[PDB]
């Protein structure tokens, strides 16, 4: 546990996180959730 | 296959590189095509450029 | 913080090289 630092939490964020496919399932309310593209877009920074 | 995946290996996980990538692009791009258009065309006219006057030094 | 800095300067040097890239000319390279 305690071999996991700041430098290692990056690496496992970009192979799993880091410009990737996402599933999600909604139910209810939910006419103002944003839609696939949104959360697709958003897996990256266009700004770094 | 594996150059698609070795290409966005290096470059694109950063803003910065890839303006780099699209303007120092948007030149050799533009140099090979100014390149093949100025070889098109001196290849349809020959014979009829101004350095091809046969009389153009002397007209006294 | 630090990223900021070098993600600063990482398109820093895109001016210098974009500006050094639309006005004087070198065109074979």
């Amino acid at each position: 546990i305690d071999a996991v630092d700041a430098s290692t939490i990056k690496r496992v964020a970009n192979r799993f996180i880091y410009d990737k496919d996402i599933a999600i399932a909604a139910m209810g309310p939910i006419q103002r959730l944003p839609d696939y593209n949104w959360f697709r877009r958003r897996t990256y920074w266009n700004r770094y | 296959g594996g150059i698609f995946e070795a290409l966005y290996k290096v470059l694109m996980r950063r803003n910065s590189v890839y303006v780099t990538f699209v303007i120092a692009g948007a030149f050799v791009g533009e140099r090979a095509v100014d390149y093949g258009v100025h070889k098109l065309w001196e290849h349809n006219n020959v014979g009829k450029r101004y350095e091809d006057i046969s009389v153009l030094g002397q007209r006294q | 913080i630090q990223p900021t800095d070098v993600k600063a300067a990482a398109m820093w040097g895109v001016a210098a090289a974009t500006g050094g890239l639309y006005l004087i000319q070198p065109w074979g390279w």
